[PDB]
């Protein structure tokens, strides 16, 4: 029961890592 | 575009809306008070005060009502074990419901000021800007605090017109609610003497009334005025947070 | 044109987003292997005989361990320093009993991080920078290899490596204090000075630069919109910041050069970590810490007690309880 | 930081005076009685073969001189 | 003035979105084992 | 015994500040 | 030219004194005297509560 | 003009050192903490309170010298020189461990004077006061471990002594009695400290590495004008670098240095809160679930249930010589033996 | 009715006043000397 | 006098006293 | 209490430093020198 | 001219080395 | 006996579409 | 065209806000007794 | 336990009624 909560939290942290890496705002110039 | 951590800085210069959010905060605190009181009544077990006291059950806001003398509920049971006949208006559930009514009243008071914030108190009558006279406001509030402090110490503590406070056997067997004789000698500073708590507020409220009238009358110096920036408002917040956390270590100790 | 030429041009391109390079072909698949084994073994690993004394140890989430107590168990001591892959085992219900995935994950993770250091060289050379990021990254690589490779070589078993988990890390640290007395060792105090000085210097520089930002915005919006990206204007008055620091402490402990300040920031914690990286490697070969047992002696010959003679009692208390079911002969753990 | 030669009368003469004073402040054994630390045969009296144990609070000035 | 002369706008960019969500999930991952006990 | 209160506390501490940040992000990225 | 209430007419002299302050020092030295007396008062009650200052009528025995 | 004008002319006159309106606090109320620590480490024993000879005069070294805490019978008194425990007898006051209560409670105002001096120079030279709010975190740490922790826990004896080998005793004290390891507030603290130590090395090895081209020789330190309107490190290049290696990378060097400000003070405040929670003996000791499962099923044996069974071995061995005022002598059968390890 | 604790106490309120007076006199002795 | 005069002397004046004390401790013929 | 300590330090800083709340001005002078200006910015007797 | 700062620093270094060598010698077999 | 899952289902069915509607309302009233 | 020529804006007024919130709470009040059983 | 959930849902429905009555958009003219 709580193992699913643990796994959901770890997978959600990894998903936010994924979206932060790839779907960021482009750092744009002048 | 404001950051998320400074969104309450739009009411630095809008005192009616400042009063509105003061009222909303007060309503939320009173709402917590009433809801925690009702929840703690519904969980509380009055079955045996000899072996199952209040503090074994994790009861939190009821040993403050019992501390200041609320010792009876609408069920007829009391704290020490026997039953009392007349519950009166002021039982535990009555105190809780009164706080819920305060929450609703302060809610409806909070709506009105932000609906109508643009009145003529919050306006300089001399030159025509939106200011507020902080030493005189402080004199008013210190005078009010002195009045309530003196009244609480004189009447409600000592049993002149209120019912008194919990003064107990030091060995923890035969405690009850009692009117307190205020002691004025050196034993009033021993904190195991409830006469010290009684004689405290009598002097404290009187001195607060004197200082409040002093600040209503006189005006500060230009030296301290520029040295503390009394024309600003946020110096009051910086001083008040200081006073509050000085109080917090005392009430924790 | 040719297949190999087009493949080399793709793999040394700088326009694909996450750079690869030539160390990347060992950095990427090996660390993906280590991650894909670690996520499975943190969740559903059967209990492991860490001791070789027929006592399996639960480490995974499914067998009554939360996130803090969950850990990948290291290899048994009977396995020793022997290389023990999957194909030498009998079954996958026999590989996981004798400390399976630790042996795989550690040997993958080390080859991953060395090639990651090579990649940090390679992309700097491909862009045209100066190449010394990998020199600074050599310090946590040494700190990882000392606890995962050098110390189990020194102790002769892969058991005494660090368990891959939060609650296992501390059971490594406390028993390491028991057998080696890491606190009474001068390399470790240099590393403590390294990490505390690194925190001090980071907070100090981030204070003294943020305290000198040139006003370019208003006071309602963010204070971070004053820096438009890719400009040529120095957004912090380093002259005024250095004058404030010189008034604060010293004028001969100046570090007026910004480049000297950055060399000092780059060389304080890296050299701090290098000495603990040597210290673990020296304690791996049983070159112990300090020892001040029974030093303070009165004029008769009796024994007085100091703080060292209290830490001796604490380390005795740890030592007579670590590995409670194995030790029979009175020393050599 | 380099402007100093000054082989000075008040400066260079008084430093070995403080050095010899700090030497004799230990070698005469006065520091033991000044700060109360025991001497290498005085940790254990014959009536007390243990570390001392300060028991009570308000009579500590009367108790430590017993423990000496 | 009956309309408010201090109506102002909150602003929260994507970087702060990722920081806040990562903070909330890392706090959850840390404290969840101690909450469930 | 598992904290049935605790799982609700976990779910609430997930969902409430997440929604709080999503409101502000969508309000921000609406204009630009 | 805002909103006009009878309380707005009543309480207006309280919000009238917009920034009239004394030149010179004023009651600053007397303020300093009261601050020093308050500090001595807190030092008194702190040392009593710590019982670093034993009195006659103060018991500190948890028995009264 | 008057008084409080020539006294503001001076105290703000500039010289090599800078004394100020709070330097008048900082320089007198500190430097006696330093002198008292040096005096207690060099000259002053600890034979009477603890039972430990810890001075330079008694053969100890720089590692093993410590100004020691008073005995447990001095429960929470301030331990003045004069007064109800020493009566001004300076030798007895030094013997009763009054030097620790001198130095700690005297340098607690030294920290206040230093942060106010740091706050006053930032008003004199007109800069933003972000250097002041960072130093509040080691003040919170100092208060949390030396002041609030001994108050609510029956003695100044249960406080970390001012030394080097005594801080180690305090660390093993928490490790064997409190299990300070399992505190999530301590996890916050080590994350803040070690991430700040990370980001310092990152920024230092990045800025002078993506550096521009101004000089002639390879000694790039000689090519910096301190009075400069240009840059000295290519922000675009370092952004592209760390974006292609690591993924997310900064683009705003306002936010970078503010993040360097924000990490370790967040770590140290979130450690101070846990030290408060440990002072009230609300320790992060054993759970419910694995313990009630391990009492039933014998072969469970997690690293958790090994750390608990190891901390018991710490607490049953070190106590009988750590705290003699308990007056307990364990027989050897009572001690956790391990069956002849 | 003065206990020895209050006896040795009031000397401290004397002595702290002497220390602050020595600070103030050290200010006046050199400040108005220079100006 | 001078604040620089005081900061030069008043720190380093007890230093030689303590150093002579420590050297006498080290030459205690125990 | 310990958190309100930090909140008090923050508002005590931000009250006094209202004019330089969001950045230094463009014209910080040459008064950052060591010994030339014999007073830190105050103009009583230089 | 004066006695140079490098010749001062060499003698200060010898004063350091002699005191630290005596500290190790009193560290080994003295108390 | 009360449900283990019922209060979680109640709280989730409260909070999720509420936040979904609040996002859209704040995005709408931001522009006008 | 590389940027999307069909980026369009959702719109939800205060009347629909009150309708949606009232719908969700009325559904909750109705089904909550049967869920708790 | 569930009585508090019942009471919370009823009070929340009444609160949405209150805000719908008094804090509506003004129905404005041409
Ligand atoms: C910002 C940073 C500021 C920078 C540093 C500034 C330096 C200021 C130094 C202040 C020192 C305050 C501690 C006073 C010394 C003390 O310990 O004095 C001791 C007293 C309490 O005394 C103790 O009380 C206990 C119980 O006593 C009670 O029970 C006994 C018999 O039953 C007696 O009858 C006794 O009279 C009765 O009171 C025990 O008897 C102890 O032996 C006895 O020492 O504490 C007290 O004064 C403290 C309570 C009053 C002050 C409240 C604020 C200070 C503490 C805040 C946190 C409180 C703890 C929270 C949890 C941690
Ligand atoms: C008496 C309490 C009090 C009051 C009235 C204020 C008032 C203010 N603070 Mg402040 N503050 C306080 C305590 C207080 N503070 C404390 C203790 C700290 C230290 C942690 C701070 C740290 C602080 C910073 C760092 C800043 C302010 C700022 C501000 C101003 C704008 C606030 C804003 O929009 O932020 C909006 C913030 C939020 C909406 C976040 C709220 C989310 C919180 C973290 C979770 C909810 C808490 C929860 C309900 C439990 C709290 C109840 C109870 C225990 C307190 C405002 C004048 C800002 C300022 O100076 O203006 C530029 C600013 O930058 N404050
Ligand atoms: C600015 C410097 C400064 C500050 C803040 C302190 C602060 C402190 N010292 Mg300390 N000290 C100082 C300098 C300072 N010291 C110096 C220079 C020395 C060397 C001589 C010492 C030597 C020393 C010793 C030996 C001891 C202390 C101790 C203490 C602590 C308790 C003191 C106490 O109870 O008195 C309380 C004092 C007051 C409340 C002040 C009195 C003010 C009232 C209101 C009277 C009004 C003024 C009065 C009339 C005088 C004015 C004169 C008039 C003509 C104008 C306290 C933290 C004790 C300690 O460490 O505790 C363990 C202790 O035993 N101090
Ligand atoms: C770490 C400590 C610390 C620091 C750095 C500050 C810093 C600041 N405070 Mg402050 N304050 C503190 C603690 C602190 N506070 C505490 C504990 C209180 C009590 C609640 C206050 C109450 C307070 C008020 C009421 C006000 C400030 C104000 C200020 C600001 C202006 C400077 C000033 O006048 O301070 C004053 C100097 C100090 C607080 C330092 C103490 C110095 C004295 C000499 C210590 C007394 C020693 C004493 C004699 C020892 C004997 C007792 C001992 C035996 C126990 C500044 C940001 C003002 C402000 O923000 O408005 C502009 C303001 O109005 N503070
Ligand atoms: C430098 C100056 C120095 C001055 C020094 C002296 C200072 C005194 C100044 C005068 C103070 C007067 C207050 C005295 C009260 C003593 C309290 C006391 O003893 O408690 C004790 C008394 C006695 O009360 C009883 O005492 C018993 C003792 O066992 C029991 O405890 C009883 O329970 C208790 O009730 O309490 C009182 O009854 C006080 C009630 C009297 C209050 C009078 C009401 C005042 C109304 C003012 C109206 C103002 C109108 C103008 C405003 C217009 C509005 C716009
Ligand atoms: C002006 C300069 C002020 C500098 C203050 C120095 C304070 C340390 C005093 C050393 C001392 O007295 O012990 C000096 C003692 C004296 O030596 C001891 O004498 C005893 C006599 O019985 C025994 O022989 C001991 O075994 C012997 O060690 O030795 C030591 O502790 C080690 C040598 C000291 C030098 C090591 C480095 C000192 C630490 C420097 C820290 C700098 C970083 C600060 C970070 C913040
Ligand atoms: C049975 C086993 C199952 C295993 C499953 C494995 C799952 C993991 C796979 C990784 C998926 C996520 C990355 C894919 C997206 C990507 O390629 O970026 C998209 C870009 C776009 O490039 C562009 O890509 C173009 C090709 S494409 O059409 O766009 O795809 C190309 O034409 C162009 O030149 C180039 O610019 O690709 C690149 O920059 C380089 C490609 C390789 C980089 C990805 C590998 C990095 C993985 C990190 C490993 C460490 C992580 C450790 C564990 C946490
Ligand atoms: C010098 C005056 C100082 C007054 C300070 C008052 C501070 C504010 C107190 C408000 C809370 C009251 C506490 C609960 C009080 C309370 O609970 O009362 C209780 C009581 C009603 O309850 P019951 O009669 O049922 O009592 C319960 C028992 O009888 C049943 O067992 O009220 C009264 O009968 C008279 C109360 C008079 C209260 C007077 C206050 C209103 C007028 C104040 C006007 C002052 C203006 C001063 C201008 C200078
Ligand atoms: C190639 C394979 C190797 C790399 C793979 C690993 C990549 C790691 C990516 C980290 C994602 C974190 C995004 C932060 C959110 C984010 O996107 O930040 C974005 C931020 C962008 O800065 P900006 O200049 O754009 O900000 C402009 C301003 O307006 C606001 O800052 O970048 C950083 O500051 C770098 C900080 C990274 C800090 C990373 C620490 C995270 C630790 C891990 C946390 C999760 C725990 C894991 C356990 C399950
Ligand atoms: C999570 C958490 C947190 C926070 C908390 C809080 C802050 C809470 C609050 C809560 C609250 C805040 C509560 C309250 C509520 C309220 C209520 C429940 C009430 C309402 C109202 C009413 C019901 C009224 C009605 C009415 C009206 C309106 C009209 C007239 C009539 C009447 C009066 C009836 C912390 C971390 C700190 C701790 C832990 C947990
Ligand atoms: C007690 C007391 C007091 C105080 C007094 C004082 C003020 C003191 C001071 C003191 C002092 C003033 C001290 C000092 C010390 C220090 C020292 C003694 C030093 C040492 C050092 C050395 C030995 C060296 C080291 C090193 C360096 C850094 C360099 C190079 C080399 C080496 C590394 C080795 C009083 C009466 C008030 C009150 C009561 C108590
Ligand atoms: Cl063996
Ligand atoms: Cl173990
Ligand atoms: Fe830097």
């Amino acid at each position: 029961m709580e193992a699913l909560v643990y796994t959901f939290l770890l997978v959600g942290t990894l998903g936010i890592i994924f979206f932060s890496i790839f779907f960021r705002d482009p750092p744009r110039m002048i | 575009g404001l950051p998320w951590y400074r969104v309450h800085t739009v009411v630095i210069n809008d005192p009616g809306r400042l009063i509105s959010v003061h009222l909303m905060h007060t309503a939320l605190v009173s709402g917590w008070a009433g809801s925690m009181a009702l929840f703690e009544i519904s969980v509380f077990d009055p079955s045996d005060p000899v072996l199952n006291p209040m503090w074994r059950q994790g009861m939190f806001v009821l040993p403050f009502m019992t501390r200041l003398g609320i010792t009876q509920s609408w069920g007829g049971w009391t704290i020490s074990g026997e039953t009392a006949t007349n519950p009166g208006i002021w039982s535990y559930e009555g105190v809780a419901a009164a706080h819920i009514i305060l929450s609703g009243a302060l809610f409806l008071a909070s709506v009105w000021h932000w609906t109508y914030w643009d009145l003529e108190l919050f306006r300089d009558p001399r030159t025509g800007k939106t200011a507020l006279d902080l030493p005189k406001i402080f004199g008013i509030h210190l005078f009010l605090s002195g009045l309530l402090c003196f009244g609480f110490g004189a009447f409600h503590v000592t049993g002149v017109f209120g019912p008194g406070i919990w003064v107990s056997d030091p060995y923890g067997l035969t405690g009850r609610v009692q009117p307190v004789a205020p002691s004025w000698g050196a034993d009033g500073f021993d904190p195991y003497n409830p006469g010290g708590i009684a004689s405290h507020h009598i002097a404290a409220g009187i001195l607060g009334v004197l200082a409040g009238l002093f600040h209503l009358c006189v005006r500060p110096s230009i030296r301290l005025y520029f040295g503390l920036s009394m024309g600003s408002i946020e110096t009051v917040l910086s001083s008040s947070i200081a006073a509050v956390f000085w109080a917090a270590f005392v009430v924790a100790g | 044109s040719s297949l190999w030429a087009r493949f080399c041009e793709w793999i040394t391109s700088t326009e694909n987003r996450l750079y690869i390079g030539w160390f990347g072909v060992i950095m990427i698949p090996c660390l993906l292997t280590a991650t894909s084994v670690f996520i499975i073994a943190f969740i559903a690993a059967p209990p492991v005989d860490i001791d070789g004394i027929r006592e399996p140890v639960s480490g995974s989430l499914l067998y009554g361990n939360n996130i803090i107590t969950g850990a990948v168990i290291p290899t048994s001591n009977a396995i020793g320093l022997h290389f023990y892959p999957i194909w030498e085992a009998a079954s996958l219900d026999e590989w996981l009993y004798n400390g399976g995935p630790y042996q795989l994950i550690v040997c993958h993770f080390l080859l991953g991080v060395y090639c990651y250091m090579g990649r940090e060289w390679e992309l700097s050379f491909r862009l045209g920078m100066r190449p010394w990021i990998a020199v600074a990254y050599s310090a946590p690589v040494a700190a990882a290899s000392a606890v995962f490779l050098v110390y189990p070589i020194g102790q002769g078993s892969f058991s005494d490596g660090m368990p891959l988990g939060i609650s296992g890390t501390f059971n490594f640290m406390i028993v390491f204090q028991a057998e080696h007395n890491i606190l009474m060792h001068p390399f470790h105090m240099l590393g403590v000075a390294g990490v505390f000085g690194g925190s001090l210097f980071s907070a100090m520089h981030g204070s003294l630069v943020t305290s000198s930002l040139i006003r370019e915005t208003t006071e309602n919006e963010s204070a971070n919109e004053g820096y438009r990206f890719g400009q040529e204007e120095e957004t912090y008055n380093i002259v005024a910041a250095h004058g404030y620091f010189g008034r604060l402490i010293f004028q001969y402990a100046s570090f007026n050069n910004s480049r000297s300040l950055h060399f000092f920031l780059a060389a304080w914690p890296v050299i701090g970590i290098w000495f603990t990286a040597l210290g673990l490697s020296t304690m791996a070969f049983n070159l112990n810490g300090f020892n001040f047992n029974q030093s303070v002696v009165d004029s008769q010959g009796r024994v007085l007690n100091t703080w060292a003679d209290i830490i001796n009692r604490a380390n005795l208390g740890m030592e007579v309880m670590h590995e409670r079911n194995a030790h029979n002969f009175p020393l050599d753990l | 930081i380099l402007t100093s030669i000054r082989y000075w009368v008040i400066h260079s003469i008084t430093v070995p005076a403080l050095f010899i004073a700090g030497w004799l402040f230990v070698s005469t054994g006065l520091a033991y009685d000044v700060f109360g630390t025991p001497r290498p045969n005085e940790y254990f009296t014959e009536d007390r073969q243990e570390a001392p144990l300060i028991t009570d609070r308000f009579n500590a000035l009367e108790q430590v001189k017993k423990l000496s | 003035a009956r309309p408010n002369p201090n109506k102002q706008v909150v602003e929260l960019n994507r970087t702060s979105l990722y920081w806040g969500l990562l903070l909330i999930f890392v706090l959850a991952v840390l404290f969840s084992s101690y909450i469930f006990n | 015994e598992v904290n049935i209160y605790g799982l609700t506390a976990t779910a609430l501490f997930i969902i409430i500040p997440t929604s709080f940040l999503l409101i502000l992000y969508v309000k921000t990225a609406s204009t630009q | 030219p805002g909103l006009v209430t009878p309380l707005g007419t009543l309480l207006r002299p309280l919000n009238s004194e917009a920034g009239k302050v004394l030149p010179g020092w004023g009651t600053t030295v007397l303020m300093a005297v009261f601050i020093l007396l308050f500090a001595a008062f807190l030092l008194i009650i702190l040392e009593i509560y710590n019982s670093s200052l034993i009195l006659d009528d103060v018991s500190m025995s948890w028995e009264t | 003009r008057t008084w409080f004008d020539d006294a503001d002319d001076w105290l703000r006159q500039d010289r090599f050192v800078f004394v100020g309106w709070s330097g008048l606090l900082l320089f007198p109320c500190a430097y006696f903490a330093l002198g008292g620590w040096l005096t207690g480490t060099t000259f002053v024993t600890s034979w009477y309170t603890h039972g430990l000879a810890t001075s330079y005069l008694e053969g100890c070294n720089f590692l093993t010298a410590a100004v020691s805490t008073p005995a447990n019978s001095m429960a929470h008194s301030l331990l003045f020189v004069w007064g109800p425990e020493a009566q001004g007898d300076f030798t007895r006051w030094c013997q009763l461990g009054g030097l620790w209560a001198f130095v700690a409670l005297h340098g607690a105002f030294g920290l206040i004077g230093f942060m106010l001096r740091q706050f006053e120079i930032a008003r004199s030279v007109n800069l933003r006061p972000y250097n002041a709010i960072a130093f509040s975190a080691p003040i919170a740490v100092f208060v949390s471990v030396f002041l609030i922790y001994p108050l609510g826990q029956s003695g100044w004896f249960f406080a970390p002594s001012f030394g080097v080998a005594a801080i180690f005793r305090f660390i093993l004290f928490f490790q064997g009695f409190h299990n300070w390891t399992l505190n999530p507030f301590h996890m916050m603290g080590v994350a803040g400290v070690l991430g700040a130590a990370l980001l310092c090395a990152i920024h230092g090895a990045t800025v002078e590495n993506t550096l521009f081209e101004d000089g002639d020789g390879a000694n790039t330190f000689r090519a910096f004008n301190p009075t400069q309107a240009e840059e000295t490190y290519s922000m675009v290049t370092a952004n592209r670098f760390w974006s292609q290696i690591f993924g997310v990378a900064f683009s705003n060097k306002r936010w970078l240095h503010f993040f360097m400000l924000l990490v370790p003070v967040t770590g140290l405040w979130m450690s101070a809160i846990g030290v408060v929670g440990l002072a009230l003996n609300l320790r992060a000791y054993d759970f419910v679930s694995q313990e009630i499962r391990a009492a039933e099923d014998p072969e469970f044996e997690t690293f958790y249930t090994k750390n608990i069974l190891l901390n018991e071995g710490i607490r049953a061995w070190m106590a009988a010589q750590d705290q003699p005022h308990e007056r307990l002598v364990f027989p050897e059968e009572v001690l956790p033996r391990g069956n002849a390890l | 009715a003065v206990t020895p604790s209050l006896k040795n106490f009031l000397g401290s309120l004397i002595a702290g006043a002497t220390v602050l007076g020595g600070i103030a006199l050290a200010i006046t002795a050199v400040s108005k000397f220079d100006k | 006098f001078t604040v620089r005069w005081l900061a030069i002397h008043g720190i380093a004046v007890p230093t030689i006293f303590f150093l002579g004390a420590i050297t006498a401790m080290q030459f205690i013929q125990r | 209490a310990l958190l309100f300590f930090f909140g008090h330090i923050w508002h005590g800083a931000r009250t006094i430093f209202r004019d330089v709340f969001a950045g230094i001005d463009d014209d910080i002078n040459d008064q950052v020198e060591f010994g030339k200006y014999k007073k830190l910015g105050d103009t009583s007797s230089l | 001219g004066r006695i140079p700062l490098w010749l001062v620093g060499t003698e200060e270094g010898t004063l350091a080395i002699g005191a630290i060598s005596c500290f190790f010698y009193g560290f080994l077999c003295w108390f």
